[PDB]
């Protein structure tokens, strides 16, 4: 546990695990999905792996993991899963964080398969948090663009309160994952 | 994502100057912008990675009768931010009309910095309500920003005009500016000048330099509120997420300021939670009930402490509830910043939507109603007459603020299927 | 309004399915989401 | 001694005043987490907070102490002390049981 | 639980100042409030854990013709307590009327500190009977406190107006204040100025600075009485338990003061018990019989000593008994305080309900009756005339104090199924 610590780094890869695979970085995870939104809301029929792999580099450079060592950014990798009819974009796509070398005796193959089984659920929740903020965004936009008549007030106000019912539920759930799980 | 901060008026440029100096001392940069060796962070929220290895903030420098802005000019923090966009009072009508005639090139200045950053999250306005210099021009620019860009967020850090004060047109100016604030903003952060004045005369024994010390307070609050954006967490790394929970509807978007140390010049989460919930650790001073509270803590936090603290906060019931729904105080955890002074190692702040600010609004409305009934305190300002010879904008603003007070009182009710 | 009532009647069941659970760990979520007991002291909301 | 035999009477003056209503309800009515949380509140108000051993204040509900040689939360309520491995040779289970009744009496 | 201490008048602010200085020296705090390293205790009885790491006491600062209160202002103990609530004589009627016209905002001051603490046990009034400054305003505030809050306790530390005295309206003022004390208080602690004057001129040879030394005595007694609340024991960690045993009925609520060392400038419990029971170690100087005595001791007490001492006290019969029941001297043990001077290591104090104070009451009643029969000593004070042109309040107070004397004499009887 000295020589393996000074020629590779099991600590840095285990910390990068939480950030890239378990969404722990946060700054990067917002920008990466702001670029990859149209390809993900499409099925896996017009998606091929190389296109989506190329997208990652721009967002990594754009957010603050550009001061990281280049190795833990190279070890981050995209995959695109099995394509068979019944495709969508949030049941077929994955991020990954591979382990190559003598540092892969910390993780079994099944352990990384479970670390992906957690990832798809986390990715679902993270997506829903942007669908609801698009709803909230549109509420704010549409009570200061169309408000010239008092004819809109009932439908407008009622949808706004219906949003705030979801907002405190989902926002606090995303905090629970965050500070407990 | 990225925030472009706008500062205008002498008071607004003062608070922007102290905030930029605070973030300069906080992050690893010189007053020129020279990189340090100690800097999970981000330096792209208020800062552009600018093109002489200085992280130059995207700041719009606006001057109107500059006195303190000249002192901002000959300063070591003028090497931190100056994209060279400085372009040229005591009334709302004068500042509004002066902003009206030159909206084009200052909108080009806004367009230049909007093209400057790759992404955008919101526009934070350093503003003073009825400050004379900030007033009028700030309301007009608020109309220009919300009309020109409907896809972004508008934030306005605002003071409440009560400084134990002579200006008698101040209720009219604050009323018109508040009409603009209710109608042309997505969220407003409001503070009381008298509350911060009381806290400052409490913690020290200062009477004369109250302005500069209040500037220290608002700059510390503004750094504390955007610490969760500047340092990567899990939520509120965008503005709209923090804005979302406190604001239930487009009319109630005014947020109280709390911060549990009033001191920076041992501790646990449990004690600072119960210390936060009193209305005299609030820096803004019938049934009055919060709509929603959100607290953000930064320090050496044991994760079990927030859990049992929130247990104690529930069964004690030391926070004011919301009738029509659940919307409660939310625990958020943030990173302790590098190169901050090591007092109150566990330190939290809160932002909350309370109906108690309706009382302050109707007090200022009562002052306006008094001076408006007497009809001796318009002073016949020539810009006020030429801007509106009929003065129907005062009536429209009075109607809007009355609807605002009614919606506040309706949100107080257990039914908010009854509106105003 | 039907959309609202459907959502509220799902959350009513969701909250009581987090206090009949195994392990304290998942019971903790049920308090953060429903603090005020404006929902759940009986099977319909309050 | 500090809690059962009441060397602190400040650990109790908060707690009786704070929980007089929520103890007086029947023992079946009262849920166990609510007691423990309110106990932590009154623990922080007391100066038994500055005693490092305050982490063994638990919940145990007990039937009666007027059976052989209650029905509400008060007098049913007891603490449970937990000890370490070499403290079985002094502190015993029978001794814990006998300490509980003494506290409930007082 | 928590005690909020009220001080008013020059004499009341004097004794509150010395008491706060005494508790500052006693507990581990600086005159600023800076925490010490030596501090089974409590610092939440008179002290709020206040918000600049100073344990600031909850004290209401009231001034009326301030002379010594100005000296309290420029003082190092003005950094210990000042929640900034200071708000502005020689007569009871003047102080009563002045307190009457401004009861609102001083009641708001009371409301502020009532909201300040989490719990409340009682209101301790630093008061001087017929002190001019304290008089009238103290009686009016006593009416306001007992009417506004019927769920709490009211305590009044009081002196008996005999200082070897010129004021001839003093019996009228003391009579009206005593009417308020009997009717608007739960318990009254009374001391004699002449008794403490005799003790002070005994132990030293001081003649001129008698006031300040009496202040030392009452502050030591007030610390000694609340030591059992400030340090956690088993009983009288609330006020009402100590108040309960001595007071058998709502009319006899006046308590004698004892404290067995008159010295602080080897010993056992047995000797200090027999030394306490004489009426010349009492600091308040037919059949006269105590209703109930309670003694509290603090020191290196062997627990067998109190046992056999109480044996000796029984078979000697050196205490005056109660006919109608058992209510006797009770042994209480308290902790020796940190940083108290090491003289009289075993030291006890007593509080007792005695019928002998009826003699002092009827003496002052006889003085009032003399000046009232002569009708030359009202002096025609204008506030006294305007407050009551018929002066029937003097007659009502005389009736109430006569009923009090009759109930005292009835409690003296073996039958107290005969009332007055």
């Amino acid at each position: 546990l000295d020589v393996l610590n000074k020629k590779y780094s099991l600590l840095d890869h285990m910390q990068a695990m939480r950030r890239y695979l378990l969404l722990g970085q946060g700054d990067f995870i917002r920008h990466l999905m702001d670029l990859l939104k149209p390809e993900l809301v499409r099925p896996a029929t017009t998606l091929y792996q190389h296109n989506l792999t190329g997208i990652l580099e721009t967002a990594v450079r754009a957010t603050n993991a550009q001061f990281d060592s280049p190795e833990i950014l190279r070890r981050l990798d995209v995959r695109l899963l099995e394509v068979s009819p019944g495709d969508t974009g949030w049941d077929v796509f994955s991020l990954d964080y591979h382990v190559d070398g003598p540092i892969a005796t910390v993780f079994t193959r099944e352990c990384m398969s479970h670390y992906l089984r957690v990832f798809n659920f986390l990715w679902r929740a993270k997506r829903m948090e942007y669908i609801l903020t698009d709803i909230r965004k549109g509420h704010m936009c549409n009570a200061k663009l169309l408000r010239n008549m008092p004819e809109f007030s009932g439908v407008l106000h009622q949808c706004h309160i219906l949003a705030s019912e979801m907002v405190h539920f989902i926002h606090q759930m995303q905090y629970y994952i965050t500070f407990e799980v | 994502r990225e925030i472009i901060t706008l500062q205008l008026g002498q008071c607004g440029n003062q608070i922007g100057f102290e905030f930029w100096k605070q973030l300069c001392a906080e992050h690893g940069i010189s007053p020129e912008g020279i990189v340090e060796e100690f800097a999970t962070d981000r330096k792209d929220v208020f800062f552009y990675q600018a093109d002489d290895e200085h992280y130059i903030p995207r700041a719009v420098l606006l001057d109107l009768e500059p006195r303190v802005i000249h002192s901002i000019l000959n300063s070591p923090y003028a090497k931190l931010y100056n994209p060279e966009n400085i372009y040229l009072g005591n009334n709302w009508a004068s500042g509004f009309s002066q902003g009206e005639k030159i909206h084009e090139d200052i909108f080009d200045i806004i367009d230049r910095e909007a093209d400057g950053s790759d992404s955008l999250e919101g526009f934070v306005l350093c503003h003073s309500i009825a400050g004379g210099t900030g007033s009028g021009l700030g309301s007009y620019l608020l109309e220009r920003l919300n009309d020109r860009y409907p896809k972004k967020l508008v934030q306005t850090y605002s003071v409440f005009p009560n400084q134990d004060e002579d200006v008698v047109v101040q209720p009219y100016n604050s009323l018109l500016t508040l009409k603009r604030l209710t109608q042309n903003a997505d969220c407003v952060v409001v503070l009381d000048n008298t509350a911060l004045n009381r806290i400052a005369t409490d913690r020290l024994h200062i009477q004369n330099p109250s302005f500069s010390q209040i500037n220290q307070l608002v700059s510390t609050i503004m750094s504390a509120s955007t610490t969760t954006l500047r340092y990567p967490g899990y939520m509120n790394n965008d503005l709209i997420g923090l804005i979302a929970s406190l604001i239930p509807t487009p009319r109630l978007h005014f947020l109280m300021t709390g911060y549990t140390p009033l001191t920076t010049d041992k501790t646990t989460v449990l004690d600072v939670m119960r210390r936060l919930l009193q209305p005299k650790n609030v820096m803004v001073s019938t049934n009055h009930c919060y709509i929603a509270i959100l607290n953000i803590i930064q320090g050496e936090v044991d994760p079990t402490q927030v859990h049992k603290s929130l247990q104690r906060i529930r069964e004690r019931k030391l926070a004011n509830f919301i009738p029509w729904g659940p919307a409660s105080i939310q625990v958020a955890l943030s990173r302790k910043s590098p190169y901050l002074p090591s007092a109150h190692r566990v330190s939290g702040l809160m932002m909350a939507n309370h109906t108690s600010i309706s009382s302050l609004f109707e007090r200022t409305c009562r002052q306006y109603d008094k001076l408006r009934k007497r009809e001796a305190f318009l002073e016949q300002f020539r810009k006020e007459d030429m801007f509106k010879d009929n003065f129907d904008e005062m009536d429209t603003s009075r109607e809007i603020v009355q609807q605002l007070i009614d919606e506040y009182h309706a949100a107080t009710r257990p039914d908010y299927i009854s509106w105003g | 309004r039907i959309l609202t009532h459907f959502y509220q009647g799902i959350v009513q069941q969701f909250l009581v399915l987090l206090t009949t659970s195994s392990d304290e760990s998942l019971r903790f979520l049920s308090f953060r989401l429903d603090f005020n007991e404006h929902y759940k002291a009986r099977e319909p909301r309050l | 001694k500090r809690y059962f035999l009441m060397d602190q009477g400040d650990f109790f003056v908060h707690f009786m005043d704070l929980a007089e209503e929520e103890l007086r309800k029947p023992v079946e009515d009262i849920t166990p987490p609510r007691l423990e949380a309110l106990l932590e509140l009154a623990l922080r108000m007391s100066t038994a907070n500055t005693d490092p051993f305050k982490d063994d204040l638990k919940i145990d509900l007990m039937p009666h102490d007027l059976i052989t040689q209650a029905l509400s939360g008060l007098e049913a309520f007891s603490f449970d002390y937990i000890v370490k491995w070499p403290l079985s040779l002094i502190i015993n289970r029978k001794a814990l049981t006998r300490y509980q009744m003494l506290f409930r009496h007082m």
